RNA sequence: GCACAACCUGCGGGAACCCGUACCGCAAACCGACACAGGUGGGCGGGUGCAAGAGCACUCAGGCGCGCGGGAGAACCCUCG
RNA sequence: CAUGAGUAACGAUAAAGAGGGUGAGAAUCCCUCUCGCCGUAAGCCCAAGGGUUCCUACGCAAUGGUCGUCAGCGUAGGGUUAGGCGGGACCUAAGGUGAAGCCGAAAGGCGUAGCCGAAGGGCAGCCGGUUAAUAUUCCGGCCCUUCCCGCAGGUGCGAUG
RNA sequence: GAGCCGGUAGCGGGCGUGGAUCCCUGGAUGUCCGAAUGGGGGAACCCGGCCGGCGGGAACGCCGGUCACCGCGCUUUUGCGCGGGGGGAACCUGGGGAACUGAAACAUCUCAGUACCCAGAGGAGAGGAAAGAGAAAUCGACUCCCUGAGUAGCGGCGAGCGAAAGGGGACCAGCCUAAACCGUCCGGCUUGUCCGGGCGGGGUCGUGGGGCCCUCGGACACCGAAUCCCCAGCCUAGCCGAAGCUGUUGGGAAGCAGCGCCAGAGAGGGUGAAAGCCCCGUAGGCGAAAGGUGGGGGGAUAGGUGAGGGUACCCGAGUACCCCGUGGUUCGUGGAGCCAUGGGGGAAUCUGGGCGGACCACCGCCUAAGGCUAAGUACUCCGGGUGACCGAUAGCGCACCAGUACCGUGAGGGAAAGGUGAAAAGAACCCCGGGAGGGGAGUGAAAUAGAGCCUGAAACCGUGGGCUUACAAGCAGUCAC
């Protein structure tokens, strides 16, 4: 209660490009506040957020043997850097 | 509940009929009314000092509102 | 053969078998008593997979079964299993003994 | 680490607090480790959080002494 | 209370979270237990011609070709001349 | 598990024919070329309601009223993000609740006030460009929105009765 | 006691005899919903006001601690400090309370105070020390069992319905308060001498209690948990613990055979086909703990009980009682009693007053219109055990991803499917094929034991073989040949 960490970086694909040059997108804790987005990210990487959006996805058609399930919350958040900063490792790497 | 008393407990049941008689008169009894009903009795009041009330009901009301009256 | 056993890694014989030349048992469940005496297995001549050889059949076939085994083998073979009489101060020591002894004492061997 | 339950034993505090704290922290490199070295890694996941919840298990302990 | 730090008004600075979009969606994804020709709310409804016009006939864009096929084609119900 | 039955039936008389292609097999998939029927709809559009699916990649034994290398089918992965669009962060009617109050054998009946409660009120952006896929949400150009800190200028300012 | 990272065994990594898996008892956050209560709200999601905190400070926004309502008593000012509420298969008390069907119609009647709506105390409540019984100069709380008669009786005396004291049994504490009188006292009003409310002695058990006079009196009684300490019964973990091998037919043996064996423990299951001596911490007996629960046995804690006559009396209920309007009860209207209440009347302090006999004269009875609780019959969620109780269409429907699939708007209804084998060794590999699936090799004791795969029959369709059949009218057949 009260550890900080609440996400989980989004390796997808088309989400690249933004980590690529300004912008960066994530799995975030299904409930942190935006300025939620904004704290953690801000203290954490040691960055300057900057606009911090948010979407969120269940999961759908996971045929289980006998009976059935389709997943959990997977939920979705995307901040931008102010110079271009932070995310290094993170970024040359996926 | 809402209308029993106040001075205790006057708030219920009753079931009765009749039909007719003609016993020890010259026979036995027109036997017969299987009905239902209620049974009460009513409303009235005084003051503590200056500004009151009582509700209550009928008798029990009388003698008590006399009772209270001692103080 | 439940919550409990019998004997362990331990060393022993088979009665009702094919071998009863006891040796080695390579590991012995809880509940199951399911133990494995390294003595008759097969190969499941593997996937046809590079997991095993790319040109596969798998080859230590070990799973031990039945329950006719009998455990513990001091300078004697088929004996059942003691107790303590403590003896030492916290002595639990519910090695084995019954005629011959043995225990699987921490030393030489199990 | 039952030696770990020692440490704990010892600080109070502030120092309990940015224990757990960074060594959440800590975890937390695991989750981004979710697609590197992973495989010797298991262990610092399970254990690692075994080893925080202790970290809370103890603030726990001992403020809760106090108030 | 204000009135010396309340409101009206410029400039600078700094802020702004919660749940929402995919697509189907006059319809095989919405309602009739079916890829059931039934029903289900508002947005010009492109054009030519017709006195007028969301009706008419051919079309603009845009949408199809209904989802089991080929075959000679007599009885006879259907539809129509 | 039989039976009429391998006859009745395929969901609309808005027709389709070719060429090449991919395939284990293509009337029934893909391109492209002839051709008919919509067009005032078989248009697009918002909304409802559905809630997977949409896409991209493999696969078809089930499913489509046979096909089927096709799918809204199966397997996996990725896909919608908005101070200014919408709804709440505000308003309220019918209308429900209900501190009071009136009221029932009990459970309740009735109920001002305040509240809840609407594509009925009110409120600050638009267009051009970019993804397999979403957009006035993303990018960009252009146009603002209130609330907080300050400062600068200006005032009996200061309820929501 | 030495192995585990639940049912997944697989991948990819591990912790542990410096008590690791795990069995138990008490621990910690303990998401959001749900009585919800800080507010709202289509619950499980959106709002807000106080102190703390961090961040880019203010605005933002999270952890956090935070803030219904009720009635309840306390300092009228804490509105501080309590209570409840919310449940629960059946048992349970009271609240309210029905047609069928019977009476072969059916209106009294009947099912019945039964079904059901409710409120509520529990772990069990219910009732529970007599204005009782009953008539013997008798009993003695209440509750439940057997009996009491299905008589005594209730009634279109019809269908029907149907007691009670006693006796046998079981289980056996009894205890209390306003009850003006005492005095005390504070408030009173208003002052003297009334009421009000605190302490008491009185605080009626089968009848006194108080106040005056005298005999009085100087250690055994515990509660309904008064209460505390214990052997705390268990909770779940514990422990031992009886005696065979050789052979042998078998894929097997625990089986046939040989000899040797146990037994205060031949209850049973489990170890490749049927063991006392093989598996089982069982019957044998014993075991055990610092928590969570108490009856016992005993202690102490023991509130409070526990004397005699005399004397003008004042001291358990606001309605007893009587008229009608009604409930109970074996009583359905009746000669109909007692308790019980809705109307109007409307009092007695032990010469008191209801009760036995409608009622009147008797004797007798009990002591009413307040309070408390144990113990013996009920009930079954949950645990244990036993079954001339069931085998997968019976059993709970439900033997295991059945109260879920799926129909209904909701209310609500409400399946099916158990087994491969002894153990996985459950199928490398070769061959037709897109695949499935098909022939081989290996499995093996069998694979006509092959994955829905034990035993696996009837029905129906199929491949081959025998007889039979194109001038035939007949359920069928069937006797004959």
């Amino acid at each position: 209660t009260a550890y900080d960490v609440i996400l989980a970086p989004v390796l997808s694909e088309k989400a690249y490009a933004g980590f690529a040059e300004g912008k960066y997108t994530f799995w975030v804790h299904p409930k942190a506040t935006k300025t939620e987005i904004k704290n953690a990210v801000e203290t954490a990487f040691k960055v300057k957020v900057v606009k911090v959006n948010t979407l969120h996805v269940r999961g759908k058609k996971k045929r289980l043997g006998r009976y059935l399930g389709k997943r959990p919350d997977r939920k979705k958040a995307i901040v931008q850097v102010a110079p271009g900063q932070k995310i290094e490792a993170l970024e040359g790497l996926i | 509940m809402k209308e029993g008393i106040h001075p205790k407990l006057v708030p219920a049941r009753i079931i009765c009929g009749c039909g007719n008689v003609i016993e020890t008169y010259s026979t036995k009894p027109e036997i017969y009314v299987e009905v239902c009903s209620k049974c009460h009795p009513f409303y009235t009041g005084q003051q503590r000092f200056v500004d009151t009330e009582g509700r209550v009901e009928r008798f029990q009301r009388r003698y008590g509102d006399s009772y209270r009256k001692g103080r | 053969m439940r919550v409990k056993m019998h004997v362990k890694k331990g060393d022993t014989v088979l009665v009702a078998s094919g071998k009863y030349k006891g040796r080695v048992g390579k590991v012995k469940e809880v509940l199951p008593k399911k133990y494995a005496v390294i003595v008759e297995g097969v190969n499941i001549v593997k996937k046809a997979v590079r997991v095993s050889p790319k040109y596969p059949q798998g080859g230590f076939i070990e799973k031990e079964a039945p329950l006719h085994a009998s455990k513990v083998r001091p300078i004697c073979p088929a004996c059942g299993k003691p107790t303590r009489v403590r003896k030492k101060f916290l002595e639990n020591g519910k090695k084995i003994r019954v005629c011959a002894k043995c225990g699987g004492a921490l030393d030489t061997e199990e | 680490m039952r030696k770990q339950l020692e440490e704990a034993r010892k600080l109070s505090p502030v120092e309990l607090e940015k224990l757990v704290r960074e060594k959440k922290r800590e975890l937390m490199e695991l989750r981004f480790q979710a697609s590197i070295g992973q495989l010797s890694q298991n262990h610092k996941i399970r254990d690692l959080k075994r080893q925080i919840a202790r970290l809370l298990t103890v603030l726990n302990e001992k403020r809760r002494q106090n108030a």
